[PDB]
């Protein structure tokens, strides 16, 4: 098959983690399977991101109720005429 | 900003009036095969007839039948124009000039030639005659039939290159030309290419007024140069003439404006001799040939040139087999 | 013998497109700023030219060759944030 | 911003100038004088697109091949024989049927003059 | 194909080092967003403890 | 490993390293003295781009932060290559890839400037151009006479220099 | 030019509702055309640009051009959309539109609850950070990536897809000759 | 997934509501397959891989192929009733 | 050795003239035979359940798998002699039973993407195989082209397919979207507690089922059984039946289900009691494949039901391909022949048929009563072992509801008995002309198989203790 095979050939995005997976479940038969869910939930939010899209909300919850908003070294943005500029 | 809006009215100019005069050229050197002279009439020497024709033309009156759509037979001129156009950015007249420089270049210019069908097939929508159908669906059979063997010589000439850009295969090509080795496929290629054009050898259909009209005209040379430019890259050498190394180490020194001007001077002009020849050839093949019947056209693609394509399709990757010699991306 | 009149609109026709040909050229080696175009980009490529307007500083393809980089070489460097893809 | 995509919007405004200037510039004057069921086909008008399209999904699928031919070095070459060969089996059935032919329906009358 | 791999671990370098400056970078700035308010922003939310570049960032 | 497409905006960042990790000085080659001395870089830095791989191999997905050491030691030994190539071989090392700028940089058509480059490279910095994989009975690329694909124009400093060389006897 | 994706879906809806009312037959067929360039152009936005040329070969150029062919010599009735005809089917229409609709946006969710099963489909907002590694060394674009595919570890579905090409040629012919 | 989402659920509802003819029917169901295209692909790029670009190259082949021996299907209906109803078959 | 058989044969037919179609499929029921015959014993292949997987995970093969191509062979090779060979030498039977130039193409195409689909472990070899059996069931019911009726149900049948594939469709890269696979070897019984794959696994089975014909949609199935010709819908209704539902068998994806409990219900309830006021032979026989087809749909909630499906499809599928050759053989003593494509329509039709082959009533009563399940007959066995997996596993109402209708279901069964045991006032003494005894040795050894094939249940219970277990 074309099981972790990626747009250029390579290995896809979330390989590493279902190759994880699979040496988990290759040294473990049925009646002790409930020790490889750790492997199983890095693969599916690998694939879905749900747990940083939760957490990433919970932290702009936080940010939009701020009148100092932000004291940190911040981030640019440039336009692409302008990445090398300066 | 100023630099790709002055390159594309530049491209424009250029290709525009060239559409225009092929067919002052198509009236005179029809005129010389058959002894007579062609038009002198309206320039110094018979040029700007296109001109002329065009000025009266856009004076003329357009007449919408009671049995049509109005909306469909003015605006498939316009989309039978706007594609037998939009062609014309992938063309090379030169190592990187194009209009826009996209890695698919063939796919592009093989997907443009398939939407050219439409404007036949729904202009016989127009005015709806059960003869104005039926001639039209002959048409569509027949453009459809040999833009097949089309697509399959642009496949077979890739499987040199393996890659879909198109001065890729041109800088591929300076080792030789494609036409050399596969010269039975210029043969085939000339004639699938005057079939989708419907010329006059291979036309059943032939045998409105004003914008629906010109704009038809139009589309019809900038087809014939089109086929004749995508003949010009895949199977002669696009914009290759000799090595031209030599002769500048003679002339120049160093690298200035005036040596890339000569540079490409030099490469659109090897470009543009192999398309004149083609269109002439064109022409030459339109005076000499009676037509055709629809049964002798389709006994004529499906029957005799497809299965001598299949066997090629069998015979090339073969060879490049029994030689270790597969292109690498 | 050969009629001149029946050449001459492919003479034309020859000239116009040898002269967009090369008012063409002139154009892209205008732009490039004196050299000829890429007319094949890979993937690697296109990095390798991003990666060069960042470090020749604004310039195109200006192919600064220095020993070691500037100072703000290091800070200068880009990541591309794309929209939800909704 | 590229010069790709002042063509895709210019071309239709050289179209819709042109028509704007003789719809602008000429004459209508029309009448009723200058404006002005169903009919059966033969099988291989409609036979010759309909068959069209098994082969042009061949075609299209020789285009995966022809841009990874170096990679499936002497394996994918042996795929691709069998492929093409399974097509042309259907091709030889197409043209040893004599599918796409129209063919005329008068004969000289083959048959002789017996007598009494 | 040489002259590339030859070049990959000089580039690889590069961008491994612009990854990790970024990404503690970005991990101390919502440090410093939430303060006060008890969060663990060290936390990763992967459950294996392997290092991995932040994604999915609100847009400016 | 995907490409950004569908209106990407991009965005840096204001930070330092922290003081864990000491100082690298980077490389400022662009993609022609890259592709120039790439060779070189490869022939110098084998065992160190090496140990850099190997360890990004061995400690699986930590990656970054666990294999900097290393890639410390790489951008380092290539710089040094590219400053040692600099002060023997300036003029020729520019005349290789300001040849290698036009031509799409492409190795195939700047002949005439690396033969000169790989000599004053072999004789002063003493390193070898070589192409690993390749058997015996096989032919390297850059040494063969008449190859079927030469360029479109031959630079003109450098075939001006390469005749120079034939009649000094340097080449 | 943010709202490029929003637009293209926008305009998609617009013109099924083009599509599955109008007048005349094929005023309603260009109206699909339409759909497929709208189509191709979604396919060039998220980065599929090889996709959406092939979607103009194949879908526009052959299989709109055998439904055209098909429309123009042959007879087909057509009652236009009348309101007499058609919101007696109204009320159904507008139960089975939000239901499917929201049914499937539901299967992209993992909940046991079922409108955070919804609403997880809305949760869209955050940007995908896009970073550079430089461990590819080749032009291995998509299309060589699924002629590798295509031809050794799917070639038995390459070759079984030519037994379906061959049905396409054999089953057409089999119907329309009346041999002899 | 929002697109092919609501190509498919309204090209769904076009099809079932259609009265008028029978071709609506057809190109319907090609909507069909094109939404079901739209939020494959939409996977394949998000998930990094080919192998839904795979699935989407195959099901193209399948739905040309669906729409010759349809539309042949069809052109053997009228050639025994040289009309086609309204209403529908 | 279908594929050899397909290459061979589409570069024979078209070179053949029509006069010799029939001697075709004559060549091709041999070659089914010898390939029987001369290559079962790869049986050797599969001990204590050895399962291969070829093509790179993209076909399982089983000795499920193998024991279903068995069975589709066996079947192609009687319904290839019901083409190949003649009834009697009549004018008549030669206008009436006639192939096609290319029937037996699209007949073994079919049987193709047929064993495609058993012997599938991916979705996309599983989604190519199910389109090019649609494909050739479009085309195999279009092939009589000069009949209305055959017309319009293969109008009828390419709609109402092309929805339900593209259901299939839709669930296929539904699952590719919460995971990045295709096998359902993926799954591996942890993952199914921690993920909702409820209303995937089940659209993708419903869409799968919604073919064979299960209730709240099967009345389209019916029309295209009543339209299609006699030996059309013999072929057409048994395998995508067999085929579709040893996917869902050996994939188990709906295990202890609401929604297929549900339908199973509606199912064994809508097919017992919509067939009872029926006088068209055809629909009669249709509503026999619709509970039938619900008994099956039970055995999907199961886990481990590969005795309980093998036994009863190679039982159902004797007995359905018995009682349609009676009423192929029944066309003969008929007072009406109308409809050249389907002669005998109405039950009615066959009333004094005691009286006229008296032996064709004890073929078609022994049939009858094994499609009861009447406990000399095999038909007995087959809804025993069902009931034996349904109580073991928890579904008590199920049990019950599927005794009601195998009770309400006897009825319609029993209606052809009552029609064909009675008094008719023109019996046949002496006719001239035989039937084929080629093919009605077929049809005595359906029966003798249904009687006699008690005898071997404790055999064949062994033989599967080995290569299953
Ligand atoms: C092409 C060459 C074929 C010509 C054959 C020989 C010429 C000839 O006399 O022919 C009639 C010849 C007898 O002629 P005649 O009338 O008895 O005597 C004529 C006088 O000699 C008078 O003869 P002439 O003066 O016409 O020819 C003299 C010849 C020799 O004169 C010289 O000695 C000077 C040569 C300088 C170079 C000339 C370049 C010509 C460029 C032509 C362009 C391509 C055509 O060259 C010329 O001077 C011709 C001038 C052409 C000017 C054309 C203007 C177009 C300008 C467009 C601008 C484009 C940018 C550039 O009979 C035959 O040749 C029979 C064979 C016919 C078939 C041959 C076909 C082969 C070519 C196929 C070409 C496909 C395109
Ligand atoms: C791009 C341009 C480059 C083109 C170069 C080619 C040049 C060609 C030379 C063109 C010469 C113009 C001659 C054109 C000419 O017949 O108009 C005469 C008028 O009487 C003039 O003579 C009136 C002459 C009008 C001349 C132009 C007036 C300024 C421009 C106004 C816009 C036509 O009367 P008309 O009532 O039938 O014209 C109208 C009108 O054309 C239509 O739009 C109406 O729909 C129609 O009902 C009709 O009533
Ligand atoms: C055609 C052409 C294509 C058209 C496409 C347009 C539409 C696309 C949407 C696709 C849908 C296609 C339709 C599919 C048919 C319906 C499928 C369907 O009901 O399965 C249900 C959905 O199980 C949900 O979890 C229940 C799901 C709940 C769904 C909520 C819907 C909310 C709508 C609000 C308005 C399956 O439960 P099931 O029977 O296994 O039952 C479960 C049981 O509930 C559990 O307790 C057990 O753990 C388990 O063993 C089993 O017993
Ligand atoms: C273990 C799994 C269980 C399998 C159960 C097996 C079922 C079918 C097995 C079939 C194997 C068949 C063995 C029978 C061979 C013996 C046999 O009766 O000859 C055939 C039937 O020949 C099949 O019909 C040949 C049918 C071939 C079907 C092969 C299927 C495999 C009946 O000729 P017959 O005498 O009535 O009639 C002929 C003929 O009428 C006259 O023209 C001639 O004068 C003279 O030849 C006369 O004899
Ligand atoms: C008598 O036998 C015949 C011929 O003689 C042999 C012909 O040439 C032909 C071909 C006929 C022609 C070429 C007449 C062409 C008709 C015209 C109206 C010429 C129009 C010119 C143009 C549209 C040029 C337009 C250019 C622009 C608008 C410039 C844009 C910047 C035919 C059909 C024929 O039957
Ligand atoms: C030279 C021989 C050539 C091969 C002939 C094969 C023909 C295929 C025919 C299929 C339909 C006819 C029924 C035949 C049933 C055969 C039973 C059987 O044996 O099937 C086995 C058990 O089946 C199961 O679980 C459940 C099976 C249920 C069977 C219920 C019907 C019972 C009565 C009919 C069968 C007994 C007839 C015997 C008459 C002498 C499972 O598969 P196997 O790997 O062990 O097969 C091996 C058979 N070999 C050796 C002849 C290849
Ligand atoms: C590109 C190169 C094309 C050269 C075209 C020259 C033709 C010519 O110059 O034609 C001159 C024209 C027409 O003159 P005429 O009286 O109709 O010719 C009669 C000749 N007899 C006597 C032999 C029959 O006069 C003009 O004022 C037109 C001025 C506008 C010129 C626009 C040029 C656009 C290009």
């Amino acid at each position: 098959t074309a099981a972790g095979i990626s747009l250029t050939g390579g290995r896809n995005r979330c390989f590493s983690e279902w190759q994880s997976f699979m040496h988990c479940t290759a040294k473990t038969d049925a009646k002790s399977r409930a020790q490889c869910l750790p492997n199983f939930e890095d693969y599916m939010e690998c694939l879905h991101h749900t747990k940083e899209k939760a957490r990433l909300r919970e932290i702009e919850s936080v940010l939009k109720q701020k009148k100092e908003g932000l004291e940190a070294p911040p981030v640019k943005v440039i336009p692409v005429k302008a990445i090398g500029l300066v | 900003m100023i630099i790709n809006i002055v390159e594309i009215l530049i491209f424009l100019v250029c290709v525009l009036f060239s559409v225009a005069y092929l067919t002052v050229a198509e009236r005179k050197t029809l005129a010389y095969m058959q002894r007579r002279l062609g038009p002198n009439f309206v320039g110094y020497y018979g040029l700007l007839q296109a001109f002329a024709d065009a000025v009266k033309l856009l004076l003329k009156e357009i007449v919408l039948p009671k049995e049509s759509n109005y909306i469909i037979l003015v605006i498939s001129p316009l989309i039978t124009l706007i594609t037998a156009l939009i062609g014309w950015v992938v063309i090379p007249l030169g190592p990187g000039i194009t209009l826009g420089e996209l890695n698919l270049g063939i796919l592009f210019s093989l997907a443009i030639g398939s939407l050219g069908v439409f404007g036949s097939l729904l202009s016989g929508w127009s005015s709806n005659s059960k003869y104005s159908l039926l001639g039209s669906i002959r048409s569509t059979a027949q453009l459809i039939s040999y833009e097949l063997i089309l697509t399959s010589i642009f496949i077979i000439i890739i499987m040199f290159v393996s890659s879909l850009n198109i001065t890729t295969i041109i800088e591929t090509q300076r080792v030789v030309w494609y036409c050399i080795p596969l010269l039975p496929l210029l043969l085939i290629f000339f004639i699938a290419s005057v079939a989708e054009t419907a010329r006059p050898p291979f036309d059943l259909t032939e045998s409105y007024s004003g914008s629906p009209f010109v704009f038809f005209f139009l589309a019809e040379y900038s087809n014939i140069i089109l086929i004749s430019a995508f003949n010009g890259y895949l199977l002669l050498g696009g914009y290759l003439s000799f090595n031209y190394s030599y002769l500048f180490n003679i002339l120049f020194n160093d690298y200035s404006y005036v040596s890339f001007l000569f540079e490409g001077l030099i490469n659109s002009s090897a470009y543009a001799i192999k398309l004149v020849f083609l269109m002439f050839s064109f022409i030459w093949v339109r005076a000499a040939f009676p037509r055709f019947t629809y049964d002798n056209l389709i006994n004529f693609c499906w029957i005799i040139l497809l299965p001598l394509l299949f066997g090629i399709f069998l015979i090339i990757p073969s060879t490049l087999y029994i030689f270790d010699s597969f292109p690498t991306l | 013998a050969i009629p001149f009149e029946a050449l001459l609109p492919y003479g034309i026709i020859f000239g116009l497109l040898t002269a967009g040909g090369g008012a063409m050229q002139v154009l892209h080696v205008y732009r490039n700023g004196g050299v000829r175009d890429r007319f094949a980009i890979d993937q690697w490529d296109s990095q390798m030219m991003e990666r060069d307007l960042r470090l020749n500083g604004g310039q195109g393809r200006k192919q600064v060759d220095q020993a070691t980089a500037p100072e703000a070489f290091k800070h200068n460097h880009v990541w591309k944030s794309e929209r939800p893809l909704i | 911003m590229n010069t790709f995509i002042i063509f895709i919007i210019l071309i239709p405004i050289v179209g819709f100038a042109l028509l704007a200037v003789n719809i602008l510039l000429a004459v209508y004057k029309p009448y009723n004088e200058k404006l002005g069921t169903r009919l059966a086909f033969n099988a291989a008008f409609i036979l010759v697109a309909i068959l069209f399209l098994p082969f042009d999904l061949e075609i299209s699928t020789l285009l995966p091949y022809v841009m990874s031919i170096y990679l499936v070095s002497n394996y994918g070459f042996t795929i691709v024989l069998l492929f093409l060969l399974i097509l042309i089996i259907g091709f030889v059935y197409e043209i040893n049927t004599n599918a796409l032919k129209i063919n005329k329906h008068n004969k000289p009358n083959t048959d002789s003059l017996i007598y009494k | 194909l040489w002259a590339r791999i030859y070049l990959m671990p000089l580039l690889q370098a590069e961008e491994d080092r612009q990854t990790v400056r970024r990404s503690i970078a970005q991990l101390e700035r919502e440090k410093e967003i939430m303060k006060g308010t008890g969060f663990d922003v060290d936390k990763s939310v992967y459950n294996d403890g392997k290092f991995h570049a932040p994604a999915l960032m609100i847009p400016p | 490993p995907r490409e950004a497409a569908a209106h990407w905006v991009p965005f840096e960042d204001k930070a330092n390293m922290p003081d864990n990790v000491p100082d690298v000085v980077e490389v400022g080659a662009t993609s022609a003295p890259l592709l120039s001395a790439s060779y070189f870089i490869g022939a110098k830095c084998k065992p160190y781009n090496d140990d850099f791989m190997l360890c990004r191999e061995e400690s699986q997905g930590s990656g970054a932060i666990d294999c900097l050491k290393e890639g410390r030691r790489v951008t380092r030994c290539a710089v040094s290559v590219i400053e040692d190539i600099n002060k023997s071989c300036l003029d020729e090392f520019r005349l290789h890839w300001q040849c290698l700028e036009q031509n799409n940089h492409q190795l195939s058509g700047c002949r005439k400037a690396e033969a000169l480059l790989n000599k004053c490279v072999f004789t002063k910095l003493n390193l070898e151009k070589k192409i690993p994989g390749l058997r015996p009975d096989e032919e390297p690329v850059f040494l063969k006479k008449d190859p079927w694909i030469k360029p479109a124009v031959d630079d003109f400093k450098s075939v001006r220099a390469y005749a120079e060389a034939k009649k000094n006897g340097t080449l | 030019t943010y709202y490029f994706i929003e637009i293209t879906i926008f305009l998609a809806i617009l013109c099924t509702i083009f599509i599955i009312s109008a007048k005349n037959p094929m005023v309603s067929i260009l109206y699909m055309i339409a759909l497929f360039v709208i189509a191709a152009m979604y396919l060039y936005l998220i980065g599929l640009g090889i996709f959406s040329l092939l979607y103009i070969m194949i879908y526009i150029g052959a299989i709109a051009v055998l439904f055209l062919f098909i429309i123009t010599l042959l007879d087909i009735n057509s009652t236009e959309l009348s309101v007499k005809s058609n919101i007696r089917d109204l009320p159904l229409v507008l139960i089975s539109l939000i239901v499917l609709t929201i049914s499937g946006l539901m299967i992209y969710s993992n909940d046991s609850i079922l409108i955070n099963k919804l609403l997880e489909a809305f949760g869209n907002d955050y940007n995908t950070i896009i970073t550079q590694d430089w461990f590819n060394i080749e032009n291995t674009t998509l299309l060589t990536t699924i002629g590798n595919v295509l031809l050794t570890n799917n070639a038995f579905i390459l070759l079984v897809l030519a037994i379906v090409l061959l049905l396409g040629i054999i089953g057409p012919i089999s119907i329309t000759m009346k041999h002899k | 997934m929002f697109i092919g989402t609501i190509i498919l659920v309204l090209s769904f509802l076009g099809f079932v509501f259609n009265r008028r003819n029978i071709i609506l029917a057809f190109i319907c169901l090609e909507t069909m397959l094109l939404g079901i295209n739209l939020i494959l692909l939409r996977n394949s790029v998000l998930f990094d891989d080919i192998s839904g670009s795979l699935f989407a190259i195959v099901i193209i082949i399948l739905a040309g192929v669906e729409s010759a021996i349809g539309l042949s299907l069809l052109v053997s209906y009228y050639r025994l009733r040289g009309v086609i109803n309204s209403y529908g078959i | 050795m279908l594929i050899l058989a397909i290459i061979s044969l589409i570069t024979f037919v078209s070179m053949s003239k029509l006069s010799d179609n029939r001697a075709i499929i004559r060549l091709i029921n041999i070659y089914l035979i010898l390939v029987l015959v001369l290559d079962s014993f790869l049986y050797l292949l599969f001990l204590n359940n050895q399962t291969y997987t070829v093509m790179g995970e993209l076909l399982i093969f089983n000795s499920f798998t193998f024991y279903i191509d068995m069975l589709i062979y066996f079947i192609m090779i009687v319904i290839s002699s019901l083409y190949g060979y003649n009834l009697y030498n009549n004018n008549l039977y030669k206008t009436l039973f006639e192939p096609k130039k290319e029937l037996i193409i699209l007949f073994l195409i079919n049987i193709l993407g047929a064993l495609l689909i058993v012997h599938s472990n991916d979705f996309i070899t599983l989604f190519v195989a199910i389109e090019l059996q649609s494909y050739s069931i479009y085309l195999i019911t279009a092939i009589y082209n000069s009949s209305y009726k055959a017309s319009k149900a293969s109008m009828l049948y390419f709609f109402m397919g092309g929805i339900l594939s593209i259901l299939i469709a839709y669930s296929i890269n539904t699952y590719y979207s919460v995971l990045n696979s295709y096998t359902l070897h993926s799954l591996d019984s942890l993952i199914i507690n921690t993920l909702d794959l409820n209303l995937i696994l089940i659209a993708l089975s419903l869409g799968l089922l919604f073919k064979i014909g299960i209730a709240p949609l099967h009345k389209w199935l019916i029309s295209i059984y009543e339209n299609t010709p006699i030996l059309i819908t013999i072929y057409i209704s048994l395998i995508p039946k067999i085929s579709i539902l040893s996917y869902l068998v050996l994939s188990n994806i709906s295990i202890n289900s609401l929604v297929i409990s549900i339908l199973a219900i509606l199912t064994l309830l809508v097919g017992s009691v919509g067939g009872l006021l029926q006088i068209k032979i055809k629909r009669l026989l249709a509503f026999s494949g619709l509970t039938n087809a619900g008994y099956m749909m039970l055995l999907l909630l199961l886990n481990n039901n590969e005795f309980s499906y093998l036994y009863y499809i190679t039982q159902y599928s004797i007995s359905h391909l018995a009682i349609f050759m009676i009423i192929i053989f029944s066309i003969y003593y008929i007072n009406y022949i109308n409809n050249q494509y389907n002669p005998i329509i109405y039950v009615n039709q066959l009333k004094g048929l005691i009286h006229d082959n008296a032996y064709l009533v004890l073929s078609m009563a022994i049939v009858v009563f094994s499609f009861i399940g009447i406990p000399p007959l095999l038909g007995f066995f087959g809804k025993l072992n069902i009931l034996m997996s349904i109580l073991n596993n928890g579904y008590y109402f199920i049990s019950i509801v599927l005794i009601v209708a195998s009770l309400i279901s006897a009825l319609y069964y029993l209606y052809l008995l009552n029609v064909s045991i009675q008094d008719k006032n023109n019996i046949l003494i002496n006719s001239n002309e035989t039937v084929s005894s080629v093919l009605s040795y077929i049809l005595s050894s359906l029966i003798i198989l249904i009687t006699f094939g008690f005898i071997y249940n404790s055999l064949i219970i062994d033989i599967f203790n080995v290569y299953f277990n």
